[PDB]
């Protein structure tokens, strides 16, 4: 229960037998033999009991007896006994009366391994026996059988639709064909960015400042001059030389506040986005306001691509993220949720040290390049929209026909701007973005791409089927064996005909 | 000095023994190399004792390693294997009810009054019963043994009395109880493990068969899916609805209990079919027993059937070889095998087929060395006289519906 | 460190008399009809304890009065003796019965009482409530007697399946039931009552064969007798009557063997030398 | 429910008349667990029953049938805490049936 | 000598006294009747070795004899047995917080094992050596001393074992607090196994009942199965598919929650049908609700109906007794019974007929002494004018897919 047990055998061996050859030799040999044929035997036999690791074919057979599987169709015994064709297989045998050392062409070569019903790999035998246990204890439930198919044939690992792993069971419930939970993204210089069918608004007054008066500077210390916005000639991600520079001189603890209509609301997720390029400093600092002192803070490293700092002065922060864009550009996004209604403004500043704050002292004059601010509700950055003293409201698209999937855009897609979609449609889900349209600059109505595979319903009553094979490279012998009703390894309900087949 | 694992044919871990050489080789090169390990010497005797102890160790380890797979296990060891699949080992019953007694006047019938039925009943009276001057009372009864019993419906005989209490009788209102008997099933538990292998499962042929087999006094059961619904015939038994599970239960279980178990193994939305007239015997004609849905709502109906009873016969011709006299141990073997007592070969079940070669094999099981010559069998319906020697053949088809029963007197053996 | 308790059962509750008071219990039990006896010499009683015990122990209220329908007519007392060392206990049960006699042995300055308790002194029962069987087997008459007396029974004999005509219709009280069961078939199979269990067994058979008591230490010497082996021992809380014993002596090597117990003589004194039990045993079959 | 008292010893054997039967349970420390050998009315019922908390000693039906009862450990068996902390309880037929019905839907 | 310590009723384990005596006797028989088997002499050492062995094996066999029984297994054997059904014991990992901010000065070096502490205990040890840069702030990685989901709230951790130069530690919001796990006990594994057995020992209708009734806000449920082979009324609801299951859910639950439960309790193959018109409100549209199967991204569609809503009107003519009562009390008692808050009486669940005798029973139980003269009940469609007098009857019968509610305003109490 608790206070130890010996069982060491070598306990017999007093201090006297300290220089003995023979007594200690006998005791050590006896201990080794008892170890070999009790402890090692029981360890190997427990590994034999373990069905997940029944590599030992003898254990697979013990399980064929336990579950009651007909073992005629299994492929136990060691391999390398079939001649067939090829230098990797056996060869015929003759009358080597002299018994030469190479043992003529082979030590054997037989027809063992008759196909079209018999599986040879022992791993699939283990899978089959697990499936038969599932069939024995099955009550016909479909979520249960799907989860156990997952567990057996994928070791409980989620799979994508490029696999086409095991499928449903007796449940004559066809899936979809309407389209639901649809999302659309557009691919451009902003990369992978979604669009909203509902009116989304950017509340910042100006997204790209070219004048200092655009965003004022706030500095409680006021030790030095405030941050000054300066127009710069650098290729902005939109494809223009319209970026701006924020410069923090040495000894200055100022930050530029973007004028925003206030307040933004109580208990609403707030998203701040903007585009930055590495300059003199390697990183930038941003703050989302709230009631004093509940301001949320964040710092984005423009080079390493790490959001190394996000400070919660209260329950504000939810998420912070950086999206990579070509020419060394980064969209820094901060999503903040606070039950307060005091979201007043967003402050930006250059940072000297990797954890420098919005008002941290700067030892030098450091400049950074920013462009294209955006402040919205929700919790996800959206397509950048130009604002010049206006809280711009815009609606990306309207889905005119759900069944056919044709989608109407507010404006025609610019040339080179691709469109991806996700959701479920035509009895198939697209959990990954699937391209369906390339912008030509003149058309705005586009037809979606077919998602996953098989209409699905398999019309009928009290009878369905499986679907498997493009994923796991299951043997045709395996599929044929599972398709035999006599063996009865498949989870079945009486009064349902289920054929496995299906690749 | 080795553990031979029979990979698929015998599924047994077998010891190899021959450890004496290994043990004396250990004594060598440890005590030296010139040890005289011949017998009649101290070292030889003790090395022999060590070898014997190691052989016993190997035997015991092999047995305990083999007991995991069935067909080689035994009590409280095969029982764990059954309990893995939830095959309940089984429960007991010994109680009757609502008998009848006719007596004289103002008599107090005795506690545990012994009465014998013509099949050696030996039943005690449970309640302390005092009769009435009218001349009739009711007694509760319990069998002397825990074994499964079925008393005859008519009053038979008495043991313990007072010369006044005339006799005990049985009425239709008397209830019969259906008992098990320790584990009976010592090797037919091994036989029934393969059938009741989906007790814990529901909504399937195997699940239905297992769950209805778990009902007491279901000695056998047949369940046919008939899944390819176009009416037709599937694995025997002509059908009416396209797809319906057909259940034929043997034995004499409680109607309500077996119906409730059949309902619990509901299968879902597939109906019950037992039509085509002769296919089995209807339990309640049309519109079988209703039973109530545990998911409270509505009053459904569950329909199954009972097999057509058959009476089998056997004539054997033996030679009494090896000078080992055994005149009347043959029909005992035949009925023992038919009842399902033997291991690995389930006897006459609802789907069986009475075979001369099978019964000859059973006789060879229970007594070798007699040189069976002729083993004719044949069988007739539940009634009917003996089928005459002309009918006696080597095989009876015994279609999927219908069960044959072999009596001790129906089997006759002639010595040549 | 002997630990001896005399536990009465009174309307207030159980008043346990411990081993600190000078107590002396002489119990004598046997595989006979006769009720096993226990004489109890208890000194050091206070006036209050004497009032609470002796006044309740009486032979009245059932002779010149009525006050009787069930138990509480006479006080039932049990005895729990054993050893105790290192904090562990060994208190078994050695006697259960109702007091019948009460006197005083030692006068002042040590007012010591001497009571006499007997097992099943509730012959003040209900004059046999349920009538005995008319014609029945021996085991069945034994079951009826056990049910009438309220005790659980252990019946193990080869005479159970023998019918009797009128088996005890002359019985007058519950105690006479054991007398009748002892009267019929008395060469070997003698029935008795050990504490709360009514035992009906052959005299040459052990009640619990798996409960043999290997005995290796004796006080004196295990000697012969005209029936079996007789020996005294220190108190072991595992030796009952009718039990199996596996005597392995040193002084007498011919008395080794397996014996069943017929008699028992407990002599337990917390504040005196005698703490022994004497065993009469006969060859066991 | 009848609380069978225990002694803080590795190996012991307790014999008692419980539930109209003569039980004898030998509890012993085996390796790192407790095992129990249970006999009823003299004949041995089971050997080497691995003792676990809440989980009945007599596991299969024919031993606790009919209404013979069963023995339950409130915690995992450990002789160091016997008597104080861990107890063994005996249930008669109806009570063991109720306990089983409770424990089969947990 | 060694007896048969395996036998049939499990392994028999003798005491080491017995095995030592047996080995001693064997050695005396082997070497000599009067050999000194002292502990220090070589023969005694051999005896002690043969006694420690030949006992270790007995204990091992007794430990793993009945190990295939899941109800009494242990350790990795129980792990393997319970992994057959997908239940897997977890891993005893620890919280693995990353990016914890460290504040200090100069070039302070935080070494492995610094053992920072959260305010509520929970000592986290540093797992990566980090030197503070010139800014004074850096990031470290900490792991929990114990195992499991140790909470790591955002705040200033106190330092237990701090170097000279370390100022403090802060859990910024970018700290990636990865929770751990505390494995799973053997008893908990048996718990999960028995839970799974209870889940997979139910048929279609019982599974639907249990799973859907387990959902919050579900007051009652009516589950019906066709099982007949024809479109008809089985016992009160007119079906529309020959083989289907029709389910009506009362209460005001979450549609997605009940859809998930009913999908998990799908028998399968047997499709849901909405029934014919006015067989319960065919809510969720003609096409059922789609839910995603947790196992695979394939969804499944489910169909169920909300009950036909009915408004119940009650008229009572109770007479005041000696004690005073108010009509609000009568209305409260009636509405309590209707909602089913009373003990014993189920209430006015889906498919429960509205009986004036039942209403009078509730009134008599809650308000004794009050003499009831006339109790009358009536039922109308939802959102309809109150029925005129004379439409009220002595008892109202309800369909199998309707639920009636009595509000406090539908009770008309008259003091005669």
């Amino acid at each position: 229960t608790l206070p130890a047990y010996n069982s060491d055998i070598q306990q017999a061996l007093k201090w006297l037998h300290n220089q003995a050859p023979g007594i200690t030799g006998l005791i050590q040999r006896k201990a080794q033999w008892y170890d070999r044929f009790s402890r090692q035997f029981w360890a190997n036999w427990e590994r034999d009991v373990f069905h997940l690791k029944t590599a030992n074919p003898f254990g697979l057979m013990v399980w064929c007896i336990i579950l009651g599987t007909p073992s005629k169709g299994f492929g136990l015994y060691p391999k390398n006994s079939s001649w067939a064709f090829g230098r990797l297989r056996q060869n015929f045998i003759y009358s080597g009366t002299q018994v030469p050392p190479p043992a003529d062409a082979s030590p054997g070569g037989n027809f063992y391994g008759g196909g079209n019903a018999e599986i040879l790999n022992l791993d699939e035998i283990r899978k089959v026996l697990q499936l038969r246990y599932v069939a024995l204890i099955s009550n016909g439930s479909i979520a249960y059988i799907n989860r156990m198919l997952r567990y057996i044939f994928n070791d409980d690992e989620p799979w994508d639709e490029a696999t086409g792993l095991y499928f449903y069971l007796m449940d004559s419930t066809g899936e979809n064909g309407p389209v639901e939970n649809l999302a659309i993204y557009r691919k451009d210089w902003e990369g992978m960015v979604l669009l909203s069918s509902s009116p989304r608004t950017n509340h910042v007054l100006t997204s790209t400042p070219a004048s200092d008066a655009d965003w004022p500077g706030v500095d409680p210390a006021a030790s030095g001059i405030p941050v000054t916005v300066e127009t710069a000639s650098a290729t902005a991600p939109d494809g223009s030389a319209t970026v701006c520079k924020l410069t923090k001189p040495a000894g200055s603890t100022a930050y530029v506040s973007a004028p925003i209509d206030g307040p933004l609301g109580s208990g609403s997720t707030v998203t701040f986005s903007f585009f930055a390029k590495a300059g003199s400093t390697r990183f930038i600092a941003i703050q989302s306001a709230a009631d004093f002192p509940s301001r949320a803070d964040a710092v984005f490293d423009l080079d390493s691509g790490n959001v190394i700092s996000d400070q919660m002065l209260d329950s504000s922060v939810v998420s912070a993220r950086m999206i990579r864009l070509e020419n060394g550009w980064w969209r820094c996004v901060l999503t903040t949720k606070t039950v307060s209604s005091s979201f007043r403004a967003a402050y930006v500043a250059p940072a000297e040290t990797n954890f420098s704050w919005i008002d941290s002292n700067s030892s030098a004059a450091i400049d950074v390049l920013i462009w294209g601010a955006q402040i919205e509700l929700g919790d996800t950055p959206t397509g950048y929209l130009e604002t010049t003293g206006a809280p711009v409201t815009m609606t990306d698209y309207v889905l005119q026909n759900a069944q056919t999937g044709t989608v109407k855009f507010t404006q025609p897609l610019p040339t080179g701007v691709e469109a991806y979609w996700t959701g479920d449609w035509k009895g198939g889900t697209a959990a990954e973005p699937a391209r369906f349209a390339v912008g030509n600059g003149t058309q705005d109505t586009f037809t979606l791409s077919d998602p996953a595979y098989i209409g699905l319903p398999t019309s009928g009553a009290f009878k369905l089927e499986y679907r498997v094979g493009p994923a796991l490279n299951l043997s045709p012998q395996l599929i044929n064996l599972m398709n035999d009703r006599a063996v009865g390894i498949m989870p079945t309900c009486a009064g349902c005909d289920v054929k496995v087949i299906q690749e | 000095a080795n553990y031979n694992y029979i990979v698929d044919t015998g599924v047994i871990v077998a010891d190899t023994a021959d450890v004496l050489s290994d043990v004396e080789a250990e004594f060598r090169a440890a005590l030296g190399a010139n040890i005289n390990l011949a017998a009649s010497t101290p070292q030889g005797s003790l090395v022999a004792a060590e070898a014997i102890a190691r052989s016993s160790v190997m035997r015991n380890e092999a047995r305990i390693a083999n007991t995991i797979n069935p067909n080689v296990s035994f009590g409280t060891f095969l029982d764990a294997i059954c309990a893995l699949m939830g095959i309940e080992r089984g429960s007991d019953l010994s109680t009757f009810g609502y008998g009848v007694q006719v007596t004289g006047r103002s008599q107090t019938r005795i506690s545990t009054g012994s009465r014998v039925q013509t099949p050696a009943g030996a039943i005690f009276t449970v309640l302390s019963d005092v009769t009435i001057p009218a001349g009739g009372v009711a007694t509760i009864d319990i069998k002397s043994q825990e074994y499964g019993n079925i008393p005859l419906p008519v009053g038979n005989l008495i043991i313990i009395d007072g010369t006044i209490g005339w006799s005990g009788a049985k009425v239709i209102a008397s209830t019969r109880v259906d008992p098990g008997s320790r584990q009976m099933s010592d090797a037919e538990l091994k036989n029934a493990r393969v059938n009741r292998l989906a007790i814990q499962g529901r909504n399937s042929t195997m699940a239905i068969k297992a769950y209805v087999s778990a009902v007491p006094n279901v000695t056998s059961v047949n369940v046919i899916e008939n899944n390819t619904g176009a009416v037709q015939v599937v694995n025997g038994v002509s059908f009416t609805l396209p797809y319906a599970v057909w259940v034929c239960v043997a034995g004499n279980p409680d109607k309500q209990a077996v119906a409730d178990a059949l309902w619990a193994a509901h299968n879902g939305g597939t109906p019950w079919d037992y039509g085509a007239t002769n296919n089995g015997v209807p339990v309640d004609g049309p519109n079988g027993v209703p039973v109530r849905d545990p998911a409270s709502g509505r009053k459904y109906v569950v329909k199954w059937t009972t097999p057509i009873m058959y009476d089998g016969y056997v004539n054997v011709t033996v030679q009494q070889g090896s000078s080992s006299v055994a005149p009347e141990a043959i029909q005992n073997a035949v009925v023992n095998y038919a009842q399902g007592k033997v291991e690995g070969e389930e006897g006459l079940v609802v789907g069986a087929s009475l075979s001369a070669f099978e019964v000859a094999g059973a006789i060879a099981r229970e007594i070798p060395g007699i040189y069976i010559k002729l083993c004719q069998v044949a069988c007739v319906a539940a009634g009917s006289p003996a089928p005459a020697p002309g009918d006696f053949t080597s095989e009876y088809v015994m279609s999927a519906f219908g069960q044959a029963t072999i009596s001790v007197g129906n089997v006759r053996v002639t010595f040549v | 460190k002997r630990i001896l308790r005399v536990t009465f059962n009174m309307p207030y509750g159980p008043e346990v008399i411990r081993e600190d008071l000078d107590v002396r219990v002489r119990i004598m039990k046997a595989a006979l009809r006769i009720q096993n006896r226990a004489t109890m010499e208890i000194f050091g009683l206070t006036t209050q304890l004497r009032e609470s015990l002796l006044s309740q122990f009486t032979a009245w209220k059932h002779r010149q009065r009525q006050v009787g329908r069930e138990d509480e007519l006479m006080i039932k007392v049990s005895v729990e003796a054993g050893y105790s060392d290192q904090g562990r206990e060994q208190v078994s049960r050695v006697f259960v019965g109702e007091v019948a006699i009460v006197d005083i042995i030692s006068p002042p300055p040590d007012i010591g009482i001497r009571i006499q308790c007997y097992t099943r002194q509730i012959d003040r029962t209900k004059t046999i409530r349920n009538m005995p069987p008319a014609n029945t087997t021996f085991v069945k008459f034994v079951e009826w007697g056990a049910n009438e007396m309220g005790l659980n029974f252990i019946c193990d004999t080869s005479y159970n399946d023998q019918v009797l005509k009128n088996p005890g219709r002359s019985i007058t009280v519950a105690s006479a039931i054991l007398a009748s069961i002892q009267d019929m078939y008395m060469p070997d199979v003698a029935a008795f009552v050990d504490d709360d269990i009514l035992i009906v067994k052959d005299r040459d058979k052990v009640i619990r064969p798996d409960e043999v008591t290997n005995v290796n230490s004796f006080v004196g010497i295990p000697s012969w007798s005209e029936w079996g082996v007789e020996f005294q021992c220190l108190f072991e809380p595992s030796i009952r009557v009718a039990g199996g014993v596996a005597v392995e002596s040193l002084m007498n090597p011919s008395v080794n063997g397996n014996y069943v117990i017929t008699a028992l003589e407990y002599d337990l004194a917390s504040r005196d030398r005698p703490f022994y039990i004497k065993v009469m045993g006969s060859p066991a079959a | 429910m009848k609380k069978i008292p225990l002694t803080a010893v590795p190996n012991q054997a307790i014999s008692f008349n419980a539930g109209s039967s003569y039980w004898k349970i030998r509890l012993y420390q085996n390796m790192d667990m407790m095992n129990a050998d249970i006999s009823r009315d003299g004949v041995i019922v089971c050997h080497g029953v691995r003792c676990f908390g809440g989980i009945p000693l007599l596991q299969y039906s024919r031993q606790y049938r009919p209404d013979y009862g069963n023995f339950v450990f409130d915690r995992d068996a450990d002789w160091t805490l016997f008597g104080d902390g861990i107890n063994l309880f005996y249930l008669d037929g109806a009570e063991f049936a109720e306990y089983q019905a409770l424990a089969t839907r947990k």
